[PDB]
RNA sequence: AGCCAGGAUGUUGGCUUAGAAGCAGCCAUCAUUUAAAGAAAGCGUAAUAGCUCACUGGUCGAGUCGGCCUGCGCGGAAGA
């Protein structure tokens, strides 16, 4: 029911959590299991939290309208099924790790765990300091 | 079959069926079956439509028959010449004019009432339409 | 608050009313109050699409006739017997 | 088929067609829903 | 007691009675026993158990649905699911008035490549209009 | 290889292992025999459902073996054992539909938080609570 | 409109509990697990399987979807 104002509000509400936390996620719709994917996504939500944006509104123009306030590189259309795993607890949280692991298992593909980050240029994960 | 319990006179003149109807409004129930056409409805037809509505809609709900036969129609026997008195009464008919509400119903959803009245109208000779109450 | 546009009728009678209803207008009247009744003609399709609502009959209506609005309320409505068409609407002032 | 004088879509898979002027009902679900004349 | 057929599970208990303690004729007491049994049945209004036997059928694993559907169109119940290496074994409970010529129907629906055996399991209630027909054919 | 691969709901809930004779012979699709009837459920079907409702997933595998993560303690078992009256739907509104109690819900939340969890352990706890209340009637709790 | 996918692991339902089957009868029961769970569609509905009521996300670039009133038409419409 993505009406004009309803879709505008939903895009803003989805961008709010993503901008408040770490990078979001994506789950294309190619292949899922009856319980292997259902329980896997259930555990992904349990670890990530109750505010992950599993819904998909990643149309090109919709993103250019709502998401494109800052970091316009994410405004590019994610032409596939989208499910975002919010990650409040630090950068690239356990939800991000779960998406990275499920990129090659328990789902069709995680879109390489593309996400969105404020730097938008550090291809490496949040491991800048070796220590 | 509907019929007057008692009648002042056995036979009645044929008369005409001119004019529009006076029972034009949905009064008792919520929905109603208005008449778009004109003609006679015998007690058999009225009763057949009543079976139709009652069986179509659930047993729940209230049905009013806004029309009563109260008109003795006669037929001469077969193989009988003309004259020799008027024919004896055979059936009773309610004269209908455009706008007369025949049946009303209440306690039922819109679509189920529409279906029941469609099934009822399939049993009647005249054109009929579906109407609902209106404020005032 | 429903607003209707009406024009004062020129001819009144059976034939004139039939001509109005064929011409897609229809007659109506505004009586009551301290002045004499006013016979008007109304746009039938607009009046129907407006009066389908139940609030048309409890709310106060404003009929703009020859430039001046009249605050009125629908007292009675003559409906066509077997068609969705209104034949006449009575308006008591205020 | 059915040549009834009143032909209706008897299920979701029926389609109304107007071949040769005649109004037919053609069904890709099961063949009993084939009708001939409007 | 009903329609010339026997009974199971009844248990009798002579609790009271009267007599004279000189000559309690057994033959004369048999009339009392018969009348007591008749009044007892009349007050019981008990019903009939048809003969339902257990049928065990081995069939290929392609006509399983067809054979159990036939057994279900028949007023019969099923018991136990099994899958043989070379087929499937179904078990069912069916009346005796019914399944007359069941072998030919089984062969028809399984290409004559299925077998069945019978062992006459304990009975069950069955609504049949013939139970009263057989007894009311002779009036009262 | 494939988990179960044949979901035939003609298997007894808890109770005796492989209760096919009561379950019915209208479920011959599954390859359940004397080998897979009590391969694991015989020794792992006492600490989960002891006289309490718990449907069991066979999890038969095409790798010439039967092995998988079996279902955790059932909600139909926990809420039934902690309610006393296991009644429910069928007579949901006209009579008792079994007791749905915060005690049973909390027991399920605390015990079944290992495997059978959805969007959270507490989420599956609320699942069991809904399964208890949705039967048609709930006790004061 | 057309082309890429999803419907359970509390749930043989707590069940007319010998289930009547994650879509017989059934009560009604989001069941958080959501691009979704209705405890109900053709399938096998007595059962999985693979298409899948529904519904959505993606694909593609301008009309789209249906109801009401009315004008003229079509079928219904076979005889010596
Ligand atoms: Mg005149
Ligand atoms: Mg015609
Ligand atoms: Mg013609
Ligand atoms: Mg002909
Ligand atoms: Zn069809």
């Amino acid at each position: 029911m993505a009406l004009n104002l309803q879709d505008k509000q939903a895009i803003v509400a989805e961008v709010s959590e993503v901008a408040k936390g770490a990078l979001s996620a994506v789950v294309a719709d190619s292949r899922g299991v009856t319980v292997d994917k259902m329980t896997e996504l259930r555990k992904a939500g349990r670890e990530a939290g109750v505010y992950m944006r599993v819904v998909r509104n990643t149309l090109l123009r919709r993103a250019v309208e709502g998401t494109p306030f800052e970091c316009l590189k994410d405004a590019f259309v994610g032409p596939t099924l989208i499910a975002y795993s919010m990650e409040h607890p630090g950068a690239a949280a356990r939800l991000f790790k779960e998406f990275a692991k499920a990129n090659a298992k328990f789902e069709v593909k995680a879109a390489a765990f593309e996400g969105e980050l404020i730097p938008a240029s550090q291809i490496d994960r949040l491991a800048t300091l070796p220590t | 079959m509907l019929q007057p319990k008692r009648t002042k006179f056995r036979k009645m003149h044929k008369g005409r069926n001119r004019g529009l109807a006076q029972g034009t409004d949905v009064s008792f129930g919520s929905f109603g079956l208005k008449a778009v056409g004109r003609g006679r409805l015998t007690a058999r037809q009225i009763e057949a439509a009543r079976r139709a509505m009652t069986r179509a809609v659930k047993r729940q709900g209230k049905i009013w028959i806004r029309v009563f036969p109260d008109k003795p129609i006669t037929e001469k026997p077969l193989a009988v010449r003309m004259g020799k008195g008027k024919g004896n009464v055979e059936y009773w008919v309610a004269l209908i004019q455009p706008g007369k509400v025949l049946y009303e119903m209440d306690g039922v959803p819109e679509e189920l009432a529409r279906e029941a009245f469609k099934l009822a109208a399939a049993k009647l000779p005249i054109k009929t339409t579906f109407v609902t109450k209106t404020v005032m | 608050m429903f607003t209707i546009n009406a024009e004062v009728r020129k001819e009144q009678g059976k034939g004139a009313s039939r001509r109005l209803r064929a011409a897609n207008k229809f007659p109506a009247i505004i009586y009551g109050g301290k002045e004499a009744p006013l016979a008007i003609e109304l746009d039938h399709d607009k009046v129907m699409n407006m009066q389908a609502k139940a609030e048309f009959y409890s709310e106060v209506l404003t009929i703009v006739v020859d430039g001046k609005e009249i605050k009125v309320k629908a007292q009675d409505v003559q409906r066509h017997p077997y068609k969705p068409k209104l034949q006449h609407i009575d308006f008591v002032r205020a | 088929m059915k040549v009834r004088a009143s032909v209706k879509k008897l299920c979701r898979n029926c389609k109304i067609v107007k071949r040769d002027g005649v109004i037919r009902v053609i069904c890709s679900a099961e063949p009993k829903h084939k009708q001939r004349q409007g | 007691p009903l329609a010339g057929y026997p009974v199971v599970d009844m248990g009798i208990r002579l609790h009271f009675g009267s007599y004279h303690d000189v000559d309690s004729s057994e033959l004369a007491f048999k009339l009392a026993a018969s009348i007591a049994f008749k009044e007892g049945f009349k007050k019981a209004k008990l019903v009939l158990l048809e003969p339902i036997m257990k049928v065990e059928v081995e069939t290929p694993e392609e006509n399983t649905g067809d054979v159990i559907g036939d057994l279900s169109r028949r007023r019969g119940m099923l018991k136990g699911q099994e899958s043989e290496v070379t087929g499937v074994k179904i078990h069912a409970e069916v009346p005796l008035s019914e399944m007359f010529g069941y072998a030919t129907q089984l062969r028809s629906l399984t290409k004559g490549r299925a077998s069945y055996t019978m062992e006459f399991l304990k009975y069950d209630e069955a609504p049949s209009n013939v139970a009263q027909a057989v007894i009311e054919a002779r009036g009262k | 290889a494939k988990k179960v691969q044949a979901y035939v709901k003609l298997q007894v809930a808890a109770g005796m292992a492989n209760p096919s004779p009561p379950v019915g012979p209208a479920l011959g699709q599954q390859g359940v025999n004397i080998m897979e009837f009590c391969k694991a459920f015989n020794a792992k079907t006492d600490s989960i459902e002891k006289g309490l409702p718990i449907p069991v997933v066979i999890t038969v595998y095409a790798d010439r073996s039967f092995t998988f993560v079996t279902k955790t303690p059932p909600a139909a078992v926990l809420l039934k054992k902690a309610a006393g009256i296991k009644s429910g739907s069928g007579k949901p509104n006209k009579d008792k539909v079994g007791k749905i109690s915060r005690a049973q819900l909390q027991e399920i939340a605390q015990t079944k938080a290992a495997d059978m969890t959805g969007a959270d352990i507490e989420a599956m706890t609320r699942s069991i609570e809904g399964t208890a209340r949705s039967m048609g009637l709930v006790v004061e709790d």
